[PDB]
Formats: C-alpha cells, sequence, structure tokens
C-alpha cells in the first residue's frame, strides 16, 4: 500500500548528465529498500540496470549508476545517449514484496522541441443517433513525449470520463501524435454547453485550448 | 543465448481462470529466482510476485496473493503463474523475469484481456474538419476483438495518416480513431474515405468525411 | 550455488 515516486518526465541532451530518482511514501528510502531500475525501451524491452541500490546488471554499461541521495534513490546516467531515451522505473523492496514506482519518461534531445498542433472534434449527428457522445482531442506531431490533457466541460474539470492513446515515436522526424476521447451517453452530453481541451506541453509557453459550444 | 519463452494467455472471461508459462533455457534454471511483473496502459509496471529456487519462499504484493498463484518445476525449465476469478483490470502484458544482480533476463511477454464482451462490428463515425492545415478523421468504435484495419482513399492517401492503438473500454469493447491532415485549402474539392475492416464480424464500412 | 536476487 506503499507509493513510490518518481519524475513524470525530465530532459536532457546527449552527452549531458541526469539523475532520476525514486521516493518512497514510508519514509526516507534506505539500503535495505534494494533499490531496482529496469529500462523500457519502446516494444516493451525491458532491461535491468541497477539491483540493490549499487550494483550494476550484467552488461550494464558504467556510464548508468546507482546511489542514494538525500532521502530518495537515484539513477544517473552520464554521457547520455539518444539511444537512452526510454521509460526508467524504480523499485523499492519492503520486507517481502516490490513496489514499482509510475516510471520517468525521460527525453535525450534527438532534435528541436516541437509543440502540438491541438485540434478538437464533437460527436458526428450519426453518432448522436446511436445514442453516444464521444469528443476527440488530437495533439499531431510533438516532442518530447511527455504532455498533459484536460478536459473541461462548463468550466468543470472531468475525472474519470476519457482516455489517451499515442502512436509510436516517427522513425524519421521523432515526433508523436496522441488522441484524447472524453466518452459521454447522449442524454449527459446534452447536459452541458462547453466542452474544451487543454493541452500542457513543453514547447508551449501557456497552455493551449481548443473549445466548441454545443 | 539466454531465452525465456512465454505461452499461454489470449481472451478470459470475468471471473475466469487461466495459467501461463515461461520455459527458460540458456541459463541453469534451478539457479535463479525467478519474478512475474505485469504491464498495463497508464498503469504502469507491477510486480507480483517472486519464487525462489527451490520454492520455499513465494512472496507476492498483498494486494495479488488471494487470485495469483506462482510455481515452478526445476525438472522442466518452467515457471508458472495462475490466475483466477479475474476481473477486466487485470488485461495486461504478463512478463516473467528472472533475477541476477536486478531483473536481468525477461520472457517476451503475454497479453491477457479480459472481457466479457461478444464478437461484435464496429461503428463507424466521421470526426469532421472545421489554419492551413485540416484534420479530420474517423471514429472507429465498439468493435470486439481485435483488430480492425483502417486506410484512407483504399490507400492512396498515405502522407499525415495516424491510426491510432485501439483502447479498451470499461465496456470490455474497443475504439480506435485514424486521422489525417490536409490542406485546408483541399477541404470540399478533394473526397475523403476511410475504409475500416473487421474480419471477425466481416464488417467492411466505407465513411465519406465532410467538412460539416 | 545460486544467481544473486534483486533484494537482500
Ligand atoms: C546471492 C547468491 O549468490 N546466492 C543467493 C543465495 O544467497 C540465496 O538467496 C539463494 C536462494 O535460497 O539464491 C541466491
Amino acid at each position: 500500500q506503499a507509493v513510490v515516486t518518481q519524475e513524470s518526465a525530465l530532459t536532457t541532451s546527449p552527452g549531458e548528465t541526469v539523475t532520476l530518482t525514486c521516493r518512497s511514501s514510508t519514509g526516507a528510502v534506505i539500503t535495505s529498500n534494494y533499490a531496482n531500475w529496469v529500462q523500457e525501451k519502446p516494444d516493451h524491452l525491458f532491461t535491468g540496470l541497477i539491483g540493490r541500490t549499487y550494483n550494476r546488471v550484467p552488461g550494464v554499461p558504467a556510464r548508468f549508476s546507482g546511489s542514494l541521495i538525500g532521502d530518495k534513490a537515484a539513477l544517473t546516467i552520464t554521457g547520455a545517449q539518444t539511444e537512452d531515451e526510454a521509460i526508467y522505473f524504480c523499485a523499492l523492496w519492503y520486507s517481502n514484496h516490490f513496489v514499482f514506482g509510475g516510471g520517468t519518461k525521460l527525453t535525450v534531445l534527438k532534435r528541436t522541441v516541437a509543440a502540438p498542433s491541438v485540434f478538437i472534434f464533437p460527436p458526428s449527428d450519426e453518432q448522436l443517433k446511436s445514442g453516444t457522445a464521444s469528443v476527440v482531442c488530437l495533439l499531431n506531431n510533438f516532442y518530447p513525449r511527455e504532455a498533459k490533457v484536460q478536459w473541461k466541460v462548463d468550466n468543470a474539470l472531468q475525472s474519470g470520463n476519457s482516455q489517451e492513446s499515442v502512436t509510436e515515436q516517427d522513425s524519421k522526424d521523432s515526433t508523436y501524435s496522441l488522441s484524447s476521447t472524453l466518452t459521454l451517453s447522449k442524454a449527459d452530453y446534452e447536459k452541458h454547453k462547453v466542452y474544451a481541451c487543454e493541452v500542457t506541453h513543453q514547447g508551449l509557453s501557456s497552455p493551449v485550448t481548443k473549445s466548441f459550444n454545443r | 543465448e539466454v531465452k525465456l519463452h512465454q505461452s499461454g494467455g489470449g481472451l478470459v472471461q470475468p471471473g475466469g481462470f487461466l495459467k501461463i508459462s515461461c520455459v527458460v533455457s540458456g541459463i541453469d534454471f534451478s539457479r535463479y529466482w525467478m519474478s512475474w511483473v505485469r504491464r498495463a496502459p497508464g498503469k504502469g509496471l507491477e510486480w507480483i510476485g517472486e519464487i525462489t529456487p527451490d520454492s520455499n519462499t513465494i512472496n507476492y504484493v498483498p494486494s495479488l496473493k488471494d487470485n495469483f498463484g506462482i510455481s515452478r518445476d526445476n525438472a522442466k525449465n518452467t515457471l508458472f503463474l495462475q490466475m483466477t476469478k479475474v476481473r477486466s483490470e487485470d488485461t495486461a502484458l504478463y512478463f516473467c523475469a528472472s533475477y541476477y544482480e536486478g531483473f536481468a533476463y525477461w520472457g517476451q511477454g503475454t497479453l491477457v484481456t479480459v472481457s466479457a464482451a461478444s464478437t461484435k462490428g464496429p461503428s463507424v463515425f466521421p470526426l469532421a474538419p472545421s489554419g492551413g492545415t485540416a484534420a479530420l478523421g474517423c471514429l472507429v468504435k465498439d468493435y470486439f476483438p481485435e483488430p480492425v484495419t483502417v486506410s484512407w482513399n483504399s490507400g492512396a492517401l498515405t502522407s499525415g495518416v495516424h491510426t491510432f492503438p485501439a483502447v479498451l473500454q470499461s465496456s470490455g469493447l474497443y475504439s480506435l480513431s485514424s486521422v489525417v491532415t490536409v490542406p485546408s485549402s483541399s477541404l470540399g474539392t478533394q473526397t475523403y474515405i476511410c475504409n475500416v475492416n473487421h474480419k471477425p464480424s466481416n464488417t467492411k464500412v466505407d465513411k465519406k468525411v465532410e467538412p460539416k | 550455488s545460486t544467481a544473486p536476487p534483486a533484494h537482500g
């Protein structure tokens, strides 16, 4: 029931140093938490990097190292490579089980940052005839992958009624696209007037909102 | 050459049961602690449990000990994961791993889908276009099982097409969107049709996507 | 002799 917390996302550049951290809800991370680090590359390619706080898995390059920093466990990558762009999960041991943190999306800049173009689609008349209403927010051609999409209905923050899907990273220009779909019954859709998706991304100075009035 | 070869899985109804296997070659299986983890969209990586070489310590995250069971047969170099009374939230890719200082060797993954859905064709709805770049698409909603294929203008339109991974909805059905960007000055003069095929339901639909 | 586990 302990929660292990990691940074959602970090950005570095090739050749630089980046440190990822791992926090425990129980108190300071200690050596008896035997911190482990696992890398997830695309195609669900998992690589164990570190176990028991400090120990490299055999064959892991020396540029990956483990430590404790203050009250947290840490993974440091020196001389970051674009191949190191991946998700990094830490796991802490609590006497008789591991708990993974939520993972950190690491960007190792392959190119200039690209803000998403944002488009919103109201439900079609045809879908309304079937008794449901889906509102689709499209974020096109952005990098890094980290992005926040928030739905507001009549200026009310939405929770629990949307799902997101994301493309594989483009092999030629390194960008992603993402859909966020707000799905309501036709009856619930008609209870409200303004539908908006608000998008946050490191390439945007301020959040971008696309909206429409039903 | 170390191989953790997984088998089993597939579709299970809510309340059902499944046993997954992981056969290990290239290492001395009887020397290794083994572990099961699962990966699901929006749910990160979750550690399920682990087992010692001699099976006399089997550790579980407490929330999963009631309906997951880990075992091994060293004579057949095989690790097993049993799941009972499964729920839709147990849909995931399940991975076996072996410990060497950390999580050193990994299986290729086993998909377990938990859904009570019947085979059903999608409804196809237009995402109508409404700057110099216009986005349009179609929403391919409420089908089962995977997959659907989507093309644009019978395959003549490929530049700028993004067909997203399907999401499994709380209903147990899948939904997917396919989008394309085109010049805004081209709306109306050019026709855009998305072609959708769902073989399990013998569904083939062509949907013209109009500006308004 | 056994392979070292991921925790102590």
